[PDB]
């Protein structure tokens, strides 16, 4: 009924939100524990499948099941995460100078080497952490977080943007010039919708990955139009690159805004009123 | 809802405001998500592309990349609309009608059609700014992916003419009876190769390493239409898998590899969907709150979100 | 309590029974409605005067 | 006074339009 | 929450009565959404639509059709069910009942056909009025629609004999799928229905393509852009099924529409959409099974 709220305690290995802002897009982190076995299927037997298995055992040595499952990468950790990944510079280590001195860079380089390998044994991040909100409040102790986080569509963000104007109220920063890929480039007003992609291509960039938002007032089912095209990477040949959930709706197409301001400067977008309509996964060719 | 007015621009001849009185509960293809919009950005002159007006493939083209919305009132210079690919998020569950020659059912998923029968032409004119009107049919969804196989591969059929001049019709569909006639007038090459592309790369990437495999049971099936009923109807007369007949290649990479279980889902993935990639995606869903089973031809029903 | 008519004969005397019948409700609705536009909601309430 | 019952009623609904039309403790104006 | 009020029938036995108290949280798929229903309507017997009890085909069919629906609260001679399918997005949190597997803090779960596992388990069948009630199961997306093509692969296995597909680990969970003793000769002939299907609209589904390139590219853009994306992958399997298989327009043009709706047919028959999504507040977000979680409506 245009309310709802959400409450989860996990650890502050992973995105930390204290050095984080009010607004910031939660990913989490489904299944830890998982992919010592389907990292074994879905791929054919010369991908070397126990790969995920070490490198995110390394990952969990960068830091047994605890009494918090293993979750919250942010957006913030990811931009850092595929710094090297995506064919931009100097607004890149940005971000990445936000993390090792406000989050230990020995996670990011561990977790880089897990996203290489993830599309390596062809299991992709994306059917893994799946969007979770918007970071109401960090009670977080000195281990823990138990992060307020609404879910849940349009409210969440203007039930963090209505009382936003007044101080600092989430304001939901993109965090990165480079990501939001703000598309419509011919485009005119109306209400754009936000999507969550991640590209790939295999044995190219060495499986390759690119984490990044896109802004459209095109369709879901009509996107797999546009992201066949604005890429050069469709020269894998196997398949399924490309995927996209929909973040959801930004139903006010001036608001969109470019800045510095974080903490380090680290270049930023202003989105203004936002609908977090969840959406799902959609990845096939 | 996100209410979205459209301006009824200028004058407006005293027929030309009761237009609009029978066309609350019709379905606006509107190319945005507005609150203010005016009204030749809709009409049949807006689906023109550059030079020509697309034929009956590419109006399913105009379709795709045009948010479908439905008339909630009638005011003489505004129609307030719902975007039922963003606005249904309704307890107030917005009606639609019914406008084809088909009763729907209770529960069946509804999704959009141009004017493609003899009769059903609903194209409306106004005299006062000349705009027409096509609106869609709203069918169900098991009926409209009856329908869009049928013009593909007449467009195919509009490639290449090697048999005399005497083909099937793929003119003619059944529904519970009543041979319904299409309108085949004209199939332009692009709306073709734009639908018989998607088509050709769908079912490429349905088959996969482990697909042959299932090439394997061709001669079970046919000892199977030999002694039982319900396999008999459904390897179907005219089916090419009877012409087929007139294999394992073990090759194992691995031998521990899933080769069925990556066959069955990226054949789910990819040639299963057609009816998404074809016509557009259903979203309407009939729900009927005093216990009407069904729709009848010409009546309203009330309707909620995905199937 | 049955009607019974005192008996002669050698018979054996017949089974004699006083008993309270029990019986099965049935429970029905007789369901009814009527509609209340989007006008007199606005109206009736002084909201729209 | 087509003025003064204009205003009158503006100030009226303003009022009990926000939060007034639920009766209150005792008396309310 | 407009919640429709299910009909108890007359007088049940004392167990009848404690039984269906214990399916408070279960999932009910109501035909039609009328604030009175019956309780046979509910029941498996009604979901009897060609002269016999469906199999897990005419299940999803029927499942595709009709309109879920939580119990809320059970009365005396009433139950008090919301439907999920009513309401606007994420409105009207309220509880399920989880089977096996965890149903995380999110993960949208699919009301999905019950005999994917053990054939007679959570049948509540009441004895006093002689219906039966089929519970379905809540299981998420990625591991409903893993299970739903991993046990028809099974099939195939066993349509024509000579590794166990059946393992499937899950996060914390070893999931035994298989019920050798009783249940997989049960299993195995109720996807009967099901599976013949999916080999059909397979083998219908290649080898039209396998006579459709072979007759085009032979009379633009098509020619192009098709084989671009298929150099030395389809072509390597062209010439492999072609020479270690067997090789008319018009039998094919009348074919290529009859595969298209049937393979459109599962579609949505298959693949189990998401009914509802759970995400949790003040809660554990780890659920135990046979635990309640909060469960809210749209994806």
């Amino acid at each position: 009924p245009r309310y709802h709220l959400t409450r989860q305690v996990t650890l502050t290995d992973l995105c930390q939100p204290n050095a984080e802002r009010a607004g910031a897009l939660l990913l989490a982190l489904r299944h830890p524990t998982d992919l010592p076995h389907l990292a074994r299927h879905r791929a054919p037997p010369g991908r070397q499948t126990e790969r995920l298995a070490e490198a995110w055992g390394q990952l969990l040595e960068a830091s047994e099941s605890g009494c918090a499952r293993a979750g919250l990468v942010s957006f913030n950790f990811l931009v850092a995460a595929c710094a090297a990944a995506y064919d931009a510079r100097d607004a890149a280590e940005a971000v990445r100078a936000h993390i090792t001195t406000n989050y230990a860079g020995a996670r990011l380089d561990r977790f880089s080497e897990c996203l290489r390998a993830m599309v390596h044994t062809h299991v992709f991040p994306h059917e893994v952490m799946r969007f979770f909100g918007g970071l109401v409040s960090w009670v977080t102790q000195d281990e823990l977080a138990s992060v307020t986080a609404v879910c849940s569509g349009p409210q969440e963000a203007t039930h963090t943007g209505h009382p936003g104007r007044p101080r600092s109220a989430v304001t939901i920063p993109a965090c990165a010039f480079v990501d939001l890929d703000a598309e419509l480039c011919l485009g005119g007003p109306g209400a754009a919708f936000l999507y969550l992609v991640f590209t790939y291509r295999q044995c190219r960039d060495q499986e390759l990955c690119c984490v990044y938002v896109v802004k459209s007032q095109l369709p879901p089912r009509g996107l797999e139009a546009a992201l066949e095209r604005l890429f050069g990477r469709l020269r894998i040949t196997t398949c399924t690159y490309a995927a996209f959930a929909e973040l959801g709706v930004m139903p006010d197409d001036s608001p969109r805004c470019l800045h510095r301001t974080e903490r380090v400067g680290v270049p930023v977008v202003i989105l203004e009123g936002v609908v977090w309509r969840p959406g799902g996964w959609r990845a096939c060719a | 809802c996100f209410e979205a007015d459209i301006a009824i621009p200028s004058g407006i001849s005293r027929p030309d405001a009761a237009a609009l009185q029978r066309c609350e509960g019709r379905v606006v293809f509107l190319p945005t998500i507005r609150r203010q919009l005016a009204l030749a950005d809709v009409a049949h002159e807006s689906f023109v592309s550059g030079g020509v007006s697309p034929d009956t493939l590419g109006l399913l083209l105009a379709y795709r990349r045009r948010f479908p919305a439905v008339i909630t009132r009638v005011l003489p210079t505004r129609i307030v609309a719902c975007p039922v690919d963003l606005g249904l998020t309704h307890a107030g569950t917005v009606n639609l009608r019914n406008t084809s020659p088909v009763d729907l059912c209770n529960g069946d998923p509804v999704s959009l059609v141009p004017p493609v029968f003899e009769g059903q032409a609903t194209d409306v004119r106004l005299e006062s700014l000349d705009l027409t009107l096509r609106f869609p049919v709203p069918l169900p969804t098991p009926l409209a992916r009856e329908i869009v196989a049928r013009l593909v591969a007449r467009g195919i059929r509009d490639l290449n003419p090697r048999t005399p001049g005497e083909l099937p019709d793929l003119n003619v569909l059944y529904y519970n009876g009543a041979r319904l006639s299409l309108v085949a007038d004209v199939q332009q090459l692009a709306s073709v190769n734009t639908e018989l592309r998607s088509l050709v790369l769908n079912m490429v990437y349905s088959i996969t390493e482990g697909t042959t495999l299932i090439l394997t049971l061709i001669p079970r099936l046919l000892a199977l239409s030999a002694q039982d009923g319900y396999v008999n109807a459904l390897l179907q007369m005219q089916s090419v898998t009877r012409e087929a007949a007139q294999a394992p290649m073990l090759m194992q990479d691995g031998e521990r590899r899933l080769p069925l279980y990556e066959a069955l889902v990226a054949w789910l993935a990819h040639a299963g969907q057609l009816g998404d990639i074809l016509a557009l995606a259903p979203a309407v869903r009939v729900c009927t709150f005093d216990g009407a089973a069904v729709v009848q031809s010409g009546d309203m029903a009330p309707v909620i979100r995905y199937p | 309590h049955q009607p019974l008519i005192a008996r002669d004969g050698p018979h054996p005397v017949e089974q004699p029974v006083h008993n309270y019948m029990t019986k099965v409700i049935d429970r029905r609705a007789l369901n009814a409605a009527f509609s209340l536009a989007t006008e007199a909601i606005a109206l009736l309430t002084g909201e729209a005067l | 006074s087509i003025l003064s019952t204009i205003e009158v009623a503006s100030h009226r609904r303003l009022f009990d339009f926000f939060a007034a039309v639920r009766s209150d403790e005792n008396s309310l104006y």
